[PDB]
């Protein structure tokens, strides 16, 4: 049935993750670069008594495994429109629709999993050194952030990667989406007589504070901020089973 | 499954103007036309790829369906049970130990069903992708060219096997491929499409086959031979470019080549055989490329 | 391009054993087997692009070679018209428009010569495929099936314009193709491929002894009959009781008539029996499958 | 004749270089990139009167420019044999060789051709502002530098492509190759009780000083660091030829 094709497509999404050893080459890099940069940057400036505290730890291995598990992401929903396998998964509505479920499931156990693995990471280190231990509503807020942020982006290139059925664009653009408004805003936001006024005007833009928010170790949104981000997800969602129903291929 | 009134278009441009279809009492079916007529849109239309349809289809939810396009579908760097698995649970109600070990032992693909498909050739990609296609358990068969590059021998057993599997099975197949006399050997009715329509629906059952005898002559002579030999007999099916004239089976040959002396006219060359469908698919669609 | 006492070998796996070829009096030659046994190989080899032949070939500068293997090669994101200048300047001796606009006017891709090849279909590639075989301006043209993508009409006509253009200008084609009844209308010999040897070489025009021509007669025609098939050509099987005289086998039927109808004769019945690539072909090659 | 065949593949391959958009997108951002570093490096870190420093131009615009050229001759090189159409091109033993003439031939003009746009940029960066011009002797020295670090690491991925006939496999072994040996370095020599010994060893080994010296202002050469380099070009050279007349498909 329905529930039994739903399952099926997001077990083997995760038993094609579990099975690639790009996966447990890209942990141990990520978790050997975490830890010297950690052990380089408090042993060897002020020179403490190997205090350690945890805010930078916490936003860069964030960042390296975000910028990680949105290329994961990205390649788990362009896989079938690569191979052209796709084409056999659009028979009729009831998989067409069971397509696009499965995918969200899939985002959803792989932003869980990816959750667990920064749990491992970040409980070894603090068991490793000495000091202050953190609280465990940090842990899971930031598992909020984490599926709201992946998200946001599987749903946005999952539209995309419809639309267009190339996958190199997809690829470029995410990178481009994630990595150009960092890049942008010192050199540039600086300069207008306009500034203020863009700057108050980019609290509704899903773009530039999903990505804003992404450097600090701590996220805080306000009630408004969460109604149109739920808001903008229940429409790209809606948008995109209107238009996997519609297009002809 | 049945068709009725489709009309899709493109635009300004039309690819099928007013078709119907219905599997009437046949149990394997051919699809014949032109290259770039619209033979593939047709598939997608009848496999649910295509939703802008402009017709009424009748179709059951119970009734699965499995099919073959332009070029299979797999996955590359995956091995040859994960794909036979996977098709099986994501497409069709499970996976079943037996049946699958009855199909891959019956296409003799055992001896190279662990190694990755990365490794292997065309032809065994597109029996594979036979397989996957009736992994599904379907109800309707739709397949595009599924011998583009093997042997004859290879083709006679693989639609051999592909028919004693459709006596095993309760299966309905409809086949569109070129290279017609593959297609002659294993089918029951072909279908001809020609300006987006079904011209001409030819059926056969018995081998009664319609005997014909063929007289071939030169262009200044044929238009004579053609109002004579309709003055006097009656005539089947006439081929210009060629000056192909196929009348029906004659016994003797005296009437004929007495009238034709008189006549001045003469053959070229006189033999008597069974029509099918390189004289029919011929004599329909010569009239666009000359 | 001759092959002298050629054997190739892979590891434990022969493929070539002792294969000798030359060009006899013929223009189009056929090479027939099965998939995997070696035809490929022996394309390279005739091509070049195997280097340990283990044999002897002896070729002159002076002649040029042009080829085509299994799946065009081609430049997607560059134009056709970009594809014919670049192998006319890089393969030929230059590029020339007359040779190059007639060439490209009897094939018929002008309308979408300028057009991208990425928007192209697998037929057209092959066409354009060809004609880029032919602007190195070969003396030999070897071609791995030139005939996969396209309907049978379309396969007729680039056929007939390859024979055409055999004919205004000195070529000789090896043709590597399924789909053997194309290839019979218009080749001049064909090679079996078995074993990793040259099984039969049959010259179709000559004929084979099994090949038979079968006339009927009347009784009182039986005489002169004889006596005018026994002046003009070889008679095989007279038999009286039966009535029937087997002649060797003749394509054109009109010469024949015009000396019996010259005599006051007029035959029963007229057929003729030969052995085509199919059933030489299945003949063989039933010995080790069957 | 020989000389049309290996004129047209040089003259063709470079046509094909100096046709299309992403080489100029890459000469406006990389300008822009090295005019907006060198003036807001120069004019405002000290409140000069407005002197300029050309030796962070010069190692700024050298390190782009090599890492730009390095992948536009691995793509050119690798074009052909990523389509197959080699196979064309690998029937007779004399087209064979003049192949390897013609992809030598494009590499030394793609060479020249960069080496001359290097100079524009710094003509420009030179005309436009004010200070002490430098010497027709160092642009020289540049010009020989840039030869013999492509034509050294053409014909190493080359050879390594005509072994693997992979073009994603060479792409990835020529960016690794060229930045990870200086990003390694710090992090690795300084530690053992034997980076004395293997530094004094790292004068022979091609790979770790010809990369090393490229991010430098400054480059000078012994005699025995020529000859050696020089000889592993050349050696290069012969077994390319020697492998491309003996490999078979």
């Amino acid at each position: 049935r329905g529930s039994h094709r739903i399952l099926n497509l997001v077990k083997y999404d995760l038993y094609s993750i579990f099975k690639s050893p790009l996966t447990y080459l890209a942990i141990l890099v990520v978790s050997s670069l975490i830890a010297t940069q950690s052990i380089l940057m408090a042993n060897s400036m002020d020179n403490p008594k190997h205090i350690i505290v945890y805010g930078s730890v916490f936003a860069a291995a964030k960042w390296l495994l975000l910028i990680i598990g949105l290329m994961f992401v990205v390649k788990t929903i362009t896989r079938d429109f690569s191979q052209g396998t796709i084409q056999l998964y659009m028979s009729k509505v009831k998989t067409r629709v069971g397509y696009i479920i499965s995918k969200t499931i899939s985002i959803i156990l792989i932003s869980i999993l990816f959750a667990l693995i920064h749990y491992v990471i970040l409980i070894v280190v603090q068991a490793s050194s000495n000091g202050k231990n953190l609280a465990f509503s940090k842990y899971v807020d930031n598992l909020w952030f984490f599926l709201i942020f992946l998200l946001f982006f599987g749903l946005f290139l999952f539209l995309i990667t419809l639309a267009s059925q190339k996958t190199a664009m997809i690829f470029s653009l995410g990178v481009f989406l994630v990595l150009i408004v960092p890049f942008i805003k010192p050199f540039i936001t600086f300069i207008p007589r306009y500034g203020e006024k863009v700057l108050d005007a980019f609290d509704y833009i899903p773009f530039a504070y999903l990505t804003d928010k992404m450097i600090s170790s701590n996220f805080d949104f306000s009630n408004w901020q969460w109604v149109i981000s739920l808001g903008s997800i229940v429409i790209f969602f809606i948008l995109n089973i209107l238009y996997v129903a519609k297009k002809d291929i | 499954m049945k068709l009725e009134h489709i009309t899709k278009k493109y635009g300004s441009n039309v690819v099928l103007n007013d078709i119907d279809f219905d599997f009437g009492d046949s149990r394997i079916v051919g699809l014949i036309g032109k290259n770039g007529v619209g033979k593939t849109t047709v598939m997608k239309v009848m496999n649910g790829n295509i939703i802008k349809f402009d017709g009424k289809v009748d179709i059951d939810n119970a009734d699965n369906i499995g099919f073959l396009i332009e070029h299979p579908k797999l996955y590359d760097n995956k091995s040859g049970l994960y794909n036979l698995k996977l098709f099986a649970q994501v497409l069709g109600k499970g996976f079943d130990k037996a049946y699958t070990d009855k199909i891959i032992d019956a296409f003799g693909m055992r001896p190279y069903i662990k190694k990755k498909v990365k490794k292997y050739s065309m032809g065994m990609k597109q029996k594979l992708a036979i397989a996957v296609s009736l992994m599904n358990k379907p109800k309707f068969l739709i397949l595009d060219e599924p011998t583009n590059g093997m042997d004859p021998d290879g083709s006679i057993d693989v639609l051999t096997t592909i028919k004693s599997l459709v006596n095993e099975l309760d299966m309905r197949i409809l086949i569109s491929s070129h290279k017609l006399e593959d297609i002659e050997l294993i089918c029951d009715r072909a279908v001809f499409l020609r300006d987006g329509h079904f011209v001409q629906d030819v059926n056969m059952e018995e081998g009664v086959a319609s005997d014909t005898t063929i007289v071939t002559v030169d262009h200044k002579d044929f238009d004579r031979t053609e109002k004579y030999l309709a003055e006097h007999f009656q005539l089947q099916n006439v081929d210009k470019a060629d000056g192909h004239l196929m009348i029906n089976a004659q016994k003797n040959y005296q009437v004929i080549l007495k009238a034709l002396s008189e006549l001045d006219i003469y053959p070229k060359y006189i033999e008597t055989r069974k029509s099918s469908l390189r004289d029919t698919y011929f004599n329909i669609n010569q009239r666009g490329d000359k």
